[PDB]
C-alpha cells in the first residue's frame, strides 16, 4: 500500500471538509480503510487515508491538476 | 602674484582661450585610433588646464580661500581630470578605463560659457520634480511585470521544434535527452522571410507549427536572451520597453505567437495606459515643472534726372504678387522632376530653371538700383533673396540646384503659419540656442563616451554583430556612428541597438550607459520641445404626420434602430474569408442585409414625413445616414435589375463598411467627440499645408538626391543586394547578366522618384516606423543606375538627420503648438467649460470630485471596554499600518524572487511563504474587525483588504485547478499591492502622486469615449480590409497570425499600427505590384483573383489612418494634459 493524501482524476487532489467524516467513505470507495483531513500545500485542502494500494494514485506533484 | 592672478582671472581673454582649448580637445577625442604624433598634444592640454587651476588657486590666494574656489561644484571636474591626466602620465596599472576619462573635459564648456552652467542647473532641478513620478512609474512598471511573469513565465521559451522522444533511448536519449533538444537549434523553425525562432503555444489561439514540428519549452533563450518574460529583471526590462513603445510590436506580435491571441488584452492594457497614460503623465509633469520654471522669471541734371525716372520706376513695384506666384511656380515647375523623364523633358525643365535664374537676377538688380544698394544691405529677408541669387548663380557657373528651394520661404510673408514655423526654426538657436548647444554637447559626450568604452569590443566582436561579415549598420566605432546611435536612441529606438551592445560589451556597462542616454538625451530633447512650445505661444395627411412623428420621438424606435445597426455592424464583422466554408450564414445574413436595407429606408422615409426635407436636410448626421442608405438602395436595385457584375458591384459594396458610421449620431460620447474633432479641421488643414510645402523642399531634394539610385539588383538565389564593387554595376549591366532571369533590377518599395513617392518616405521616416531601409538604400546610393555601394554616400546620412531634425522635430511642434491654440481658443468658446464630456459624463465628473474630498469622517468611537480598548489603542497608530505595509512590501518582494524552474524546494518554500502571509493576513484582518466594531464599514480600503482576505482564502484550493484554460492563479494574490495606496494616501511628503493618480481617475471617461471612437475606427478600417487586404501575400508585418483574412486578426492588426509602430511593415507586403513577389491568376476562397494589394487603396488606407489615429490619440493626450492642467 502507498500512504498520502488521495488525488482527484488525473493529477489534482480531493477535497476535505469540516470532519473526519468526509472523506472517509472516499477512502472506502478507491480503496482506503481509514481517512481523516488532509492539506497539500500549492494545491489546498485534501484528505488523508491510509493503506492504498498501487491500482490508485495519491497526490503527485510537478505536472498540473488536469481532469 | 595673488592680484596679478585675480585680474588675469576676471580678464575675458584666458577665458577664450580655455574655450578653444576644450573645443581643440574635443576634435582631439572625437578622433579615434590617433597617431603618436598627437601624443604630446595632450601634454600640451594638461599644461593649460594645470595652468588655469594655478591661477584660481592663486586667485584666491589662501588655504580656506583656495578650498573656497575648489568649493565650486565645477572646480571638483577640473581637478578630477588633472589628476587624471597626471595619473596616467606618471604611473601606468592600465584598465583601458582612465583613457575614456578624458571625455570629462568636455563638460568643461558648461562651466566656461556662461548660460551653460545656468541651463544645467535649472534642468537638474527636473530630475528633483520627477522624483515622486519616477517612483510612481517604476512601482507600476514593476506590478505589470509581476503580471506580465506570472502570465508568460517562461512562455518566450516556447520553440516550433521538430517532435521528438521516440523510443527507449537508454532512457530517453532517442532524437534520431535535454542535450540534443537544447543544442539543437537548427532543429528548431526560424520564421519564414527572417531569421527568428517561431514561437508557439499549448493554447487554441497561438501560433501552429506546421508537420514534423511540435510545440515545446526546450528553447536555449530568447531572441538574443534578453526578453524572457521569467526572471523578474528581464519583465522589467521588457516592460519598461512596451512603456517607451521601443519595438514593441515585436515584443507583442511574439508573445501573442507564444501564449495566444486573447492577451491582447493585457497588451492594450500595457499600450493604452502604461504606455500612453504613463508617459502622458511623465510629459505633464516635466512640463508643469518646466512651467513653474518660466514662471520663475555725368552731371548734375542728367544725374537728378535719372534718379527721378528709376523713382518713377520704384513708385509702382507691383511685383510681390508677381513675384510670389513665379517662386510658386517655379517650385511646381521643378516638382514635375521624376526618375524617368525623357531628354526633351530634361531640356524643358533645364530651361524653365535658367528661365526663373534669370527673372531672379532681373528683379535682384532691379531692386538694388531702383530703391537703394544700402537698403538691400540692410533689410534681412531681402540679404536672404539675394544670398539665393549669388548661390543660384554658382549653381549655373548635385546640391547645386539644391538651393533653389529656399526661394520657398518668402511664402511666408503672406502665410502666417509658416513664419510660425520660421519663428520656432529662429528660436530653436535663439532664446533657446543654448539649450540646443547643452543638448549637442551631451550627444557630442555621448558618442565619444560610447566610442572610446565600445569601439575595441565593436571591431573586434564583429562577428558575433553581423550575419554577412562586415560592419553593423550601426556602431560605435568611428564618430559618426556613434553619433548616429546616439541620434537613434534619442528618437526612440535603442532597445534593437542596446542588444548589440549588450552581445558585444557585456550587460552591465552597456546597460548602463545606454540607460543613461535613453534617460538624460529623452529628458534634454523633451526639454526642448516644450521650450520651443511655450516660446512660440385632408385632416389624415397632419393624422399620419403626428402619428409619425410619435413614433420617431418615441424611445423604443430608437433603441430599435440602435439594435439594427449594430445587429448590421455585426453582419459586416461576419464577413471573413471564410464565408464559402458556411453556405448557411451566406443566406442568413443575405436575408439579413436585405432587412437591414429596407428598416434603414423605411426609418428615412419615416423621418422625411415627419421633419420634411428642410428641417431634415439642415443637419449633418442625417446627411450621412442619407449617403449611405443610398449607397445600400444602389446595391440593390443594381442586384435585382442585372446590369451588375461589370462594373462598381462589389468595388462599389465595399462602402458597405462605411455602415457603423450611423452610430457616431447617436451615441452621446462620440457625437460630441466628432464635433471636438471636425471643429477643429480648419486648424489642422492650414498646418498640414506648411507640412506638406515643408516636406515638398525635402522630397525634391530627394529626388535631386536619390532619384534613380534606389533600385537593388537581386539574384532570385539569394534575396538581398548583389556585389557593391562588381557582378552587376549599372542597371544597365545587370540586364547584360539576365541570360538567366533570376536577376531583377527592382526599386525599393518606398523610394524618392517623385514627390508622392517622396512624400511617402518622408512620412516613413518621419514616423521612424521604416525609415531604416529608406536611410539604407539611400546612403549606399552612389550612381544615378548603379548598384548600391554597401557604405558609399555615408554623409548622405546627414540628409535624415536634418529631416528628421525639420520635418518632424519641428513640424510635429508646430502640429501640438496648433492645436493646443485651436482647443485653447475652444475651451472659451464652449457653452460648457470643458470638451469630451457629454452631460451625464460631466454629471459624473463633478460626483467623481465631490467623492474626491479630502474631510474623513469622525476619528472612531469608543468601545467602553478595557481588553477592547487597549487593542484599538494599539491598532489605532501609524506605525501599525508602517508594520503592515512592510509585511506587504516583503510579500512583493516574495513574489519578485522566483522565475521558472526555479527550483521544487524552491518552489515548496515560496509557497510556505505564500500560506504564511495570507495566516498574517487574516490575522490583521480579524484584529481590525475586533478593533472596536466598525472595521467592517467604516472605510475604503478596509473593505478591499476584506474582499482580498476573503479572496485569497478562496485561492489555493481552485489556484490547484485553474491554472489551465485560464491564466496563472496565483495572479490575483498582485491585487494585494494595490493596498499601498493607503499609505500613499496617509504620508504627508509625497502628495503630487496622489493628485497624479486622481487626474487619471479624472480623465478616465474622456479616454473612455475617445477610445470608444477609435475602437469604431478600427472597427470601420478593419471591415476595409478584411474587403481589401484579404488575400494579400505574407510579408514582413502581415503574418499567418496577424492578418486581414478575418476580424480578429484585422482588430490585431488595427490596434498594433494604432500606436503608429509597424505600420511599414504592414503596408510593404501591400504594394508590391508583379513578380517574382506577387504571381499571376490565383484560386482564391474567395472569386476576386491576386495575392497582391493595390498601391493606391493600400497607401490611402494606411495613411489616412495613421493621421486619423494620430489626430485622435493627440485628442486623448489633450483631453488628459487639459484635466492635469485643472488641477495644477
Ligand atoms: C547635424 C550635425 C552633424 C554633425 C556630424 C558632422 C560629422 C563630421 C565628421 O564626420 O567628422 C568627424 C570628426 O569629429 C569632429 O570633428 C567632432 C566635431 C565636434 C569624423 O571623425 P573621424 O572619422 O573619427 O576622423
Ligand atoms: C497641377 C498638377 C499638374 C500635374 C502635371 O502637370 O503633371 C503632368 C501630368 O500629371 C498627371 O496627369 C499624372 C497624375 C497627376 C495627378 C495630379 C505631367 O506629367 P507627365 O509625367 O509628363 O505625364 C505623363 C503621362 N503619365
Ligand atoms: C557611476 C558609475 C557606475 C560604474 C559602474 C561600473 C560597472 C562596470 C561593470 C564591468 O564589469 O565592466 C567591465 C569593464 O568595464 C570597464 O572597463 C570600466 C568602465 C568604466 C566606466 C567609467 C564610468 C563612465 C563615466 C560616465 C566589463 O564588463 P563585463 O563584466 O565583462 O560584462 C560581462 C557581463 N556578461
Ligand atoms: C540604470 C540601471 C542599471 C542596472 C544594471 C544592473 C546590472 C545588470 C547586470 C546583469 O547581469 O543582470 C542581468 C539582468 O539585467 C537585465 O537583464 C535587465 C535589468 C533591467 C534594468 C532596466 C531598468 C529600467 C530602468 C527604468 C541578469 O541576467 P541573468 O538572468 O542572470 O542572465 C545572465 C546571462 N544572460
Ligand atoms: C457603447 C457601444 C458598445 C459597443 C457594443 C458592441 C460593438 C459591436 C462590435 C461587433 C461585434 C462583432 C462580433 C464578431 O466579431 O464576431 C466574429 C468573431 O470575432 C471574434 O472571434 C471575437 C470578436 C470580439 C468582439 C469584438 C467586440
Ligand atoms: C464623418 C464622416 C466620416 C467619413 C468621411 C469620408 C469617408 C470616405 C470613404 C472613402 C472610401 C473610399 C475607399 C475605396 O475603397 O475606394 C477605392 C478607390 O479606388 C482607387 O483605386 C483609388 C485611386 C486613388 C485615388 C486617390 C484618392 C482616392 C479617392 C477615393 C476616396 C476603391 O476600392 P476598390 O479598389 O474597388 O476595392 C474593392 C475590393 N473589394
Ligand atoms: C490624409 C491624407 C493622405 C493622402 C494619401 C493619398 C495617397 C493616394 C495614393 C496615390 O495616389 O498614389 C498611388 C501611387 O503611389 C505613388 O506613386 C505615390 C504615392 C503618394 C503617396 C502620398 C502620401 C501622402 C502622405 C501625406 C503626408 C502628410 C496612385
Ligand atoms: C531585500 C531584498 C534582497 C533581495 C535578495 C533576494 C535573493 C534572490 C536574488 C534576487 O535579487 O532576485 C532577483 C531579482 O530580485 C530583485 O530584483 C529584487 C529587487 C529589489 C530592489 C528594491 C530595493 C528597495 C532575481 O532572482
Ligand atoms: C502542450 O501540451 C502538451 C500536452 O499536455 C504538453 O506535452 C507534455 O509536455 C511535457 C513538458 O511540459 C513533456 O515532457 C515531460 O516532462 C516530464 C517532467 O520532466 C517528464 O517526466 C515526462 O517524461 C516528459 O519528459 C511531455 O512529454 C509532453 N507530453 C507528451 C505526450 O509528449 C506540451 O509540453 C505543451 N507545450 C507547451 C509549450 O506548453
Ligand atoms: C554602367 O556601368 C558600366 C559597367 O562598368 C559602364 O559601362 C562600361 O562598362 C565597361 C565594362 O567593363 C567598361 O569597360 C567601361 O569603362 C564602361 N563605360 C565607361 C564610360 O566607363 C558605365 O559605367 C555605365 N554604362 C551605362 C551604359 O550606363
Ligand atoms: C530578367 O528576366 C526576367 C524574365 O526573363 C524578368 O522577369 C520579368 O519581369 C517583368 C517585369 O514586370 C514581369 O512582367 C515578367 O512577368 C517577368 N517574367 C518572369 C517572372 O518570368 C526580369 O524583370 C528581368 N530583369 C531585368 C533586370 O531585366
Ligand atoms: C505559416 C506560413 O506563413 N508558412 C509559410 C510557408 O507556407 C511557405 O512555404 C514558406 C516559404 O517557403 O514561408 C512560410
Amino acid at each position: 500500500v502507498r500512504d498520502g493524501y488521495i488525488a482527484q482524476p488525473e493529477n489534482c487532489v480531493y477535497h476535505c471538509f469540516p470532519g473526519s467524516s468526509g472523506c472517509d467513505t472516499l477512502c472506502k470507495e478507491k480503496g482506503g480503510t481509514s481517512g481523516h483531513c488532509g492539506f497539500k500545500v500549492g494545491h489546498g485542502l485534501a484528505c488523508w487515508c491510509n493503506a492504498l494500494p498501487d491500482n490508485v494514485g495519491i497526490i503527485v506533484e510537478g505536472e498540473k491538476c488536469h481532469s | 602674484v595673488r592680484r596679478a592672478a585675480v585680474k588675469i582671472l576676471v580678464h575675458s581673454l584666458f577665458s577664450m582661450l580655455i574655450m578653444c582649448t576644450i573645443l581643440t580637445n574635443c576634435v582631439f577625442m572625437a578622433q579615434h585610433d590617433p597617431p603618436p604624433w598627437t601624443k604630446y598634444v595632450e601634454y600640451t592640454f594638461t599644461a593649460i588646464y594645470t595652468f588655469e587651476s594655478l591661477v584660481k588657486i592663486l586667485a584666491r590666494g589662501f588655504c580656506l580661500h583656495a578650498f573656497t574656489f575648489l568649493r565650486d561644484p565645477w572646480n571638483w571636474l577640473d581637478f578630477s581630470v588633472i589628476v587624471m591626466a597626471y595619473t596616467t602620465e606618471f604611473v601606468d596599472g592600465n584598465v583601458s578605463a582612465l583613457r575614456t576619462f578624458r571625455v570629462l573635459r568636455a563638460l568643461k564648456t558648461i562651466s566656461v560659457i556662461s548660460g551653460l552652467k545656468t541651463i544645467v542647473g535649472a534642468l537638474i532641478q527636473s530630475v528633483k520634480k520627477l522624483a515622486d513620478v519616477m517612483v510612481l512609474t517604476v512601482f507600476c512598471l514593476s506590478v505589470f511585470a509581476l503580471i506580465g511573469l506570472q502570465l508568460f513565465m517562461g512562455n518566450l521559451r516556447h520553440k516550433c521544434v521538430r517532435n521528438f522522444t521516440e523510443l527507449n533511448g537508454t532512457n530517453g536519449s532517442v532524437e534520431a535527452s535535454l542535450d540534443v533538444y537544447l543544442n539543437d537549434p537548427a532543429n528548431y523553425l526560424l520564421k519564414n522571410g527572417t531569421t527568428d525562432v517561431l514561437l508557439c503555444g499549448n493554447s487554441s489561439d497561438a501560433g501552429t507549427c506546421p508537420e514534423g514540428y511540435r510545440c515545446l519549452k526546450a528553447g536555449e533563450n530568447p531572441d538574443h536572451g534578453y526578453t524572457s518574460f521569467d526572471s523578474f529583471a528581464w519583465a522589467f526590462l521588457a516592460l519598461f520597453r512596451l512603456m517607451t513603445q521601443d519595438c514593441w510590436e515585436r515584443l507583442y506580435q511574439q508573445t501573442l505567437r507564444s501564449a495566444g491571441k486573447i492577451y491582447m488584452i493585457f497588451f492594450m492594457l500595457v499600450i493604452f495606459l502604461g504606455s500612453f497614460y504613463l508617459v502622458n503623465l511623465i510629459l505633464a509633469v516635466v512640463a508643469m515643472a518646466y512651467e513653474e520654471q518660466n514662471q520663475a522669471t555725368e552731371c548734375c541734371p542728367l544725374w537728378m534726372s535719372i534718379k527721378q525716372k528709376v523713382k518713377f520706376v520704384v513708385m509702382d513695384p507691383f511685383a510681390d504678387l508677381t513675384i510670389t506666384m513665379c517662386i510658386v511656380l517655379n517650385t511646381l515647375f521643378m516638382a514635375l522632376e521624376h526618375y524617368n523623364m525623357t531628354a526633351e523633358f530634361e531640356e524643358m525643365l533645364q530651361v524653365g530653371n535658367l528661365v526663373f535664374t534669370g527673372i531672379f537676377t532681373a528683379e535682384m538688380t532691379f531692386k538694388i538700383i531702383a530703391l537703394d544698394p544700402y537698403y538691400y544691405f540692410q533689410q534681412g529677408w531681402n540679404i536672404f533673396d539675394s544670398i539665393i541669387v549669388i548661390l543660384s548663380l554658382m549653381e549655373l557657373g548635385s546640391v547645386l540646384r539644391s538651393f533653389r528651394l529656399l526661394r520657398v520661404f518668402k511664402l511666408a510673408k503672406s502665410w502666417p503659419t509658416l513664419n510660425t514655423l520660421i519663428k520656432i526654426i529662429g528660436n530653436s538657436v535663439g532664446a533657446l540656442g543654448n539649450l540646443t548647444l547643452v543638448l549637442a554637447i551631451i550627444v557630442f559626450i555621448f558618442a565619444v563616451v560610447g566610442m572610446q568604452l565600445f569601439g575595441k569590443n565593436y571591431s573586434e566582436l564583429r562577428h558575433r554583430i553581423s550575419d554577412s561579415g562586415l560592419l553593423p549598420r550601426w556602431h560605435m566605432m568611428d564618430f559618426f556612428h556613434a553619433f548616429l546611435i546616439i541620434f537613434r536612441i534619442l528618437c526612440g529606438e535603442w532597445i534593437e541597438t542596446m542588444w548589440d551592445c549588450m552581445e558585444v560589451s557585456g550587460q552591465s556597462l552597456c546597460l548602463l550607459v545606454f540607460l543613461l542616454v535613453m534617460v538624460i538625451g529623452n529628458l534634454v530633447v523633451l526639454n526642448l520641445f516644450l521650450a520651443l512650445l511655450l516660446s512660440s505661444f385632408g385632416k389624415v395627411w397632419w393624422r399620419l404626420r403626428k402619428t409619425c412623428y410619435r413614433i420617431v420621438e418615441h424611445s423604443w424606435f430608437e433603441t430599435f434602430i440602435i439594435f439594427m445597426i449594430l445587429l448590421s455592424s455585426g453582419a459586416l464583422a461576419f464577413e471573413d474569408i471564410y464565408l464559402e466554408e458556411r453556405k448557411t450564414i451566406k443566406v442568413l445574413l443575405e436575408y439579413a442585409d436585405k432587412m437591414f436595407t429596407y428598416v434603414f429606408v423605411l426609418e428615412m422615409l419615416l423621418k422625411w414625413v415627419a421633419y420634411g426635407f428642410k428641417k431634415y436636410f439642415t443637419n449633418a448626421w442625417c446627411w450621412l445616414d442619407f449617403l449611405i442608405v443610398d449607397v445600400s438602395l444602389v446595391s440593390l436595385v443594381a442586384n435585382t435589375l442585372g446590369f451588375a457584375e461589370m462594373g462598381p458591384i462589389k468595388s462599389l459594396r465595399t462602402l458597405r463598411a462605411l455602415r457603423p458610421l450611423r452610430a457616431l449620431s447617436r451615441f452621446e460620447g462620440m457625437r460630441v467627440v466628432v464635433n471636438a474633432l471636425v471643429g477643429a479641421i480648419p486648424s489642422i488643414m492650414n498646418v498640414l499645408l506648411v507640412c506638406l510645402i515643408f516636406w515638398l523642399i525635402f522630397s525634391i531634394m530627394g529626388v535631386n538626391l536619390f532619384a534613380g539610385k534606389f533600385g537593388r539588383c537581386i539574384n532570385q538565389t539569394e534575396g538581398d543586394l548583389p556585389l557593391n564593387y562588381t557582378i552587376v554595376n549599372n542597371k544597365s549591366e545587370c540586364e547584360s547578366f539576365n541570360v538567366t532571369g533570376e536577376l531583377y533590377w527592382t526599386k525599393v518599395k518606398v523610394n524618392f522618384d517623385n514627390v508622392g513617392a517622396g512624400y511617402l518616405a518622408l512620412l516613413q521616416v518621419a514616423t521612424f516606423k521604416g525609415w531604416m531601409d529608406i536611410m539604407y538604400a539611400a546612403v549606399d546610393s552612389r550612381g544615378y543606375e548603379e548598384q548600391p555601394q554597401w557604405e558609399d554616400n555615408l554623409y548622405m546620412y546627414i540628409y535624415f538627420v536634418v529631416f528628421i531634425i525639420f520635418g518632424s522635430f519641428f513640424t510635429l511642434n508646430l502640429f501640438i503648438g496648433v492645436i493646443i491654440d485651436n482647443f485653447n481658443q475652444q475651451k472659451k468658446k464652449l457653452g460648457g467649460q470643458d470638451i469630451f464630456m457629454t452631460e451625464e459624463q460631466k454629471k459624473y465628473y463633478n460626483a467623481m470630485k465631490k467623492l474626491g474630498s479630502k474631510k474623513p469622517q469622525k476619528p472612531i468611537p469608543r468601545p467602553l471596554n478595557k481588553y477592547q480598548g487597549f487593542i484599538f489603542d494599539i491598532v489605532t497608530k501609524q506605525a501599525f499600518d508602517v508594520t503592515i505595509m512592510f509585511l506587504i512590501c516583503l510579500n512583493m518582494v516574495t513574489m519578485m524572487v522566483e522565475t521558472d524552474d526555479q527550483s521544487p524546494e524552491k518552489v515548496n518554500i515560496l509557497a510556505k511563504i505564500n500560506l504564511l502571509f495570507v495566516a498574517i493576513f487574516t490575522g490583521e484582518c480579524i484584529v481590525k474587525m475586533a478593533a472596536l466594531r466598525h472595521y467592517y464599514f467604516t472605510n475604503s480600503w478596509n473593505i478591499f483588504d476584506f474582499v482580498v482576505v476573503i479572496l485569497s482564502i478562496v485561492g489555493t484550493v481552485l489556484s490547484d485547478i485553474i491554472q489551465k484554460y485560464f491564466f496563472s492563479p496565483t495572479l490575483f494574490r498582485v491585487i494585494r499591492l494595490a493596498r499601498i495606496g493607503r499609505i500613499l494616501r496617509l504620508i504627508r511628503g509625497a502628495k503630487g502622486i496622489r493628485t497624479l493618480l486622481f487626474a487619471l481617475m479624472m480623465s478616465l471617461p474622456a479616454l473612455f469615449n475617445i477610445g470608444l471612437l477609435l475602437f469604431l475606427v478600427m472597427f470601420i478600417y478593419s471591415i476595409f480590409g478584411m474587403a481589401n487586404f484579404a488575400y494579400v501575400k505574407w510579408e514582413a508585418g502581415i503574418d499567418d497570425m496577424f492578418n486581414f483574412q478575418t476580424f480578429a486578426n484585422s482588430m490585431l492588426c488595427l490596434f498594433q499600427i494604432t500606436t503608429s509602430a509597424g505600420w511599414d511593415g504592414l503596408l510593404s507586403p501591400i504594394l508590391n505590384t508583379g513578380p517574382p513577389y506577387c504571381d499571376p491568376n490565383l484560386p482564391n476562397s474567395n472569386g476576386s483573383r491576386g495575392n497582391c494589394g493595390s498601391p493606391a487603396v493600400g497607401i490611402l488606407f494606411f495613411t489616412t489612418y495613421i493621421i486619423i489615429s494620430f489626430l485622435i490619440v493627440v485628442n486623448m493626450y489633450i483631453a488628459i494634459i487639459l484635466e492635469n492642467f485643472s488641477v495644477a
